RNA sequence: CACGGACCAAGGAGUCUAACGUCUAUGCGAGUGUUUGGGUGUAAAACCCAUACGCGUAAUGAAAGUGAACGUAGGUUGGGG
RNA sequence: GUCGAAUUUGGGUAUAGGGGCGAAAGACUAAUCGAACCAUCUAGUAGCUGGUUCCUGCCGAAGUUUCCCUCAGGAUAGCAGAAGCUCGUAUCAGUUUUAUGAGGUAAAGCGAAUGAUUAGAGGUUCCGGGGUCGAAAUGACCUUGACCUAUUCUCAAACUUU
RNA sequence: AGAACUGGCGAUGCGGGAUGAACCGAACGUAGAGUUAAGGUGCCGGAAUACACGCUCAUCAGACACCACAAAAGGUGUUAG
RNA sequence: GUGAUUUCUGCCCAGUGCUCUGAAUGUCAAAGUGAAGAAAUUCAACCAAGCGCGGGUAAACGGCGGGAGUAACUAUGACU
RNA sequence: UUGACAUUGUGAAGAGACAUAGAGGGCUACCUUUAUAGUUUC
RNA sequence: GAAGACAUUGUCAGGUGGGGAGUUUGGCUGGGGCGGCACAUCUGUUAAACGAUAACGCAGAUGUCCUAAGGGGGGCUCAUGGAGAACAGAAAUCUCCAGUAGAACAAAAGGGUAAAAGCCCCCUUGAUUUUGAUUUUCAGUGUGAAUACAAACCAUGAAAGUGUGGCCUAUCGAUCCUUUAGUCCCUCGGAAUUUGAGGCUAGAGGUGCCAGAAAAGUUACCACAGGGAUAACUGGCUUGUGGCAGUCAAGCGUUCAUAGCGACAUUGCUUUUUGAUUCUUCGAUGUCGGCUCUUCCUAUCAUACCGAAGCAGAAUUCGGUAA
RNA sequence: CGCGGGGUGGAGCAGCCUGGUAGCUCGUCGGGCUCAUAACCCGAAGGUCGUCGGUUCAAAUCCGGCCCCCGCAACCA
């Protein structure tokens, strides 16, 4: 879809608690890490024999993702998360529609 | 002319190899049956080329 | 014209255990439970016993924690006696 | 059929079970082979088949809901019994009456909307197609097509005023 | 084959439909008397070869719901319009 | 693999195999090396075999199909 | 099958990178670079 | 003697690895398989005027799309018909009259909507934040959707008010894990600090068999527990189809409907076709055909006796009693 | 999925690294050549250089994102 790339929400800052901008970029889920317990507890639970000791899941279904707007406050910079709708493309990049021009 | 609990090469409603019966080194016992490592085959056309 | 049964005798299949729910009966009651163990014995019984220990009397929070009366322990309504 | 040899056979010996041996049939390996036999694990597991033992009295069902790799099974609600508990004729009822609502089925309707559908009648084309008089005309005449008006015959589960 | 409402069989005998899980009647402790249901009353077979008005003769008659089949089309057969 | 003798064994290495050069900003493990760190650690370059790339091979496993234009009756196609 | 470490010691040539010096290009960073009193891998 | 600190031997790591090992290889279903999705869902109808309600019943639709097609406000009125204007005609643009929606409002369809919910212009993110209640499906569980509120922060409009996504009915996802935002709080339990980790509240990564295992074939070498809950014989219900038979009479038959035929219709019968079904039988009723032998039926090929002819005779055709 | 490359007339390859005018083969046409036919030569057209943006005196080219394809490796909801 297409969103601007300045959105006015409602904050949750302590101090602000009003309406201020925020800055909107679509949310990458971020590198997995080890040394967090379900990581360690695999490595261990895979390790030695026994093959494949956890599933892994084939039978995949959907074919789009839920894109998170992820808003970076511009005067506390208390960051917030919001969801949208299933889509195929989505986009940052704000271009308005015009309807006076053809097609 | 066998049955495949017997040989890879046996089984199948005809006679024949299946798969290639040419085979690789680093095929184990059970599986090296057939023309062992060959690096040409067929009609021997030429001279040695040693 | 679905299955078992030719006949007879004898055997033959919802039990025991650990932990539990409801109901019931019994005792004592903010307590409760002698029998792990100790004493004793007519001796695997019967009888007696401390310290402990579990459950209840306090719960709510992941937790660090905190912790049960404004009042005749409230008002209104219905209530057996 | 073969019958002087890829011949027949005794004794010895070697080869042991996912192993042997196989001129190859999954054949043979002690009447056992597409994985021998013996004991043990082992009362192996079965949503499936079969059976499941004395009498009388009282009560008395279900094949239906939802979820489940769910469809010969379970869980769950319901139907049933038992124990009762608090009260003592009432905050009751597979019923009627009165008053007030709701509904779009049966019927009915198409000279009402939608859709379908029979027949002619009357009109208009600067603007349908043709034949006649015309060099043509927004000139005229006859016919066919649609168009309009007032009618006419027959209809609808996914049409309808009522 | 699949549904709706209700009643049933399953789980249920008894009288009746000859016979039958489902129809009709009626639901059941052990007996006696009386009266009935549905069905019946020539004989089998308990009960009128009762009474009354008509119709039908069939060289394949007809004879009681569920239910155990018969149609279109025809007949100076016969009856009534 | 085929199955005496006689005779002949045609075309196809794209695919699956097998096998060879390694001339490699391709990929790539453990170790080892460097940077940041207070360390656990993170990052980065580098890097064997193998794969990938490029040759050979069908008496390896196998495969041997359409379409268009054409010859002076048509039809058909030696030709393309 | 391939690599690494250990078994597992004793030396020279060529190549690769660091700390002493350095001619030519950008007070003082680097390349064409060359011998090391020294450290390092093929 | 050869090789030589390389082989080899030991451990770890990458590739290869049906030689071998273990395992898996949906469901519904007029039997199974193929097909399809009636599996998660949505509209109209079946549906029998509350609700509910089945079929692999009927016509379809969904895994999306939209920074506006979301929110607020203002102005205007649509489709179409008629009459007119240079190029300009049936379709360009312009004017008027008529015009209850006969247009449009993303898609499927049904409701709804006209000084709007339609078309154009302006501003903005109310598609925000905090947790509760409630309707639907229902177990009065979850999920999705929605309703009306309460406490903040705003948008628009003069204001009344409206605004918690899309005019409504579909448009979607638990546990564990990982990861992000928030709280910068609790814990790391001999005492401290700092990274690291674990906790707390709200999201994301997804299970389409959609209340949500991690999963390829073959068996004609086969096995077991069962099923007549389920197919392939017979039998039973049915008779589309098969076969046979009627009624009517436009016509053929030179002429003439009916000697013999007979269109368009229509009414039946049979169970000697094949279907449809799944009642019996899966702790088994021996599934082709022929041979042999008996008996039964009539819808009669011959033989008996007859009726009719487009029957001169001959031959033949139609029909009756007759197995 | 982590890394990496490619997309140029109707079809197929050079030109990318060089930042400076897009070349060649087949196809189409016209002209030339031969007394003709064929063949052979020459010229016209043919690639928004996949899309958008950035950098530069200047981008098919270098870089970022997107569409498609390809190579190795990886993958506890
Ligand atoms: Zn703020």
């Amino acid at each position: 879809v297409n969103v601007p790339k300045t959105r006015k929400t409602y904050c949750k800052g302590k101090t602000c608690r009003k309406h201020t901008q925020h800055k909107v970029t679509q949310y990458k889920a971020g590198k997995a890490s080890l040394f967090a317990q379900g990581k360690r507890r695999y490595d261990r639970k895979q390790s030695g024999f026994g093959g494949q000791t956890k599933p892994v899941f084939h039978k995949k279904a959907k074919t789009t993702k839920k894109v998170v707007l992820r808003l970076e406050c511009v005067k506390c910079k208390t960051r917030a998360q919001l969801t949208l709708k299933r889509c195929k493309h989505f986009e940052l990049g704000g271009e308005k529609k015009q309807k006076g021009q053809a097609l | 002319a066998m049955n495949p609990v017997d040989h890879p090469h046996g089984g199948g409603n005809h006679q024949h190899i299946g798969k290639a019966s040419t085979i690789s080194r680093g095929a184990v016992s059970g599986q090296k049956a057939g023309l062992i490592a060959a690096r040409r085959t067929g009609l021997l056309r030429g001279s040695q080329k040693t």
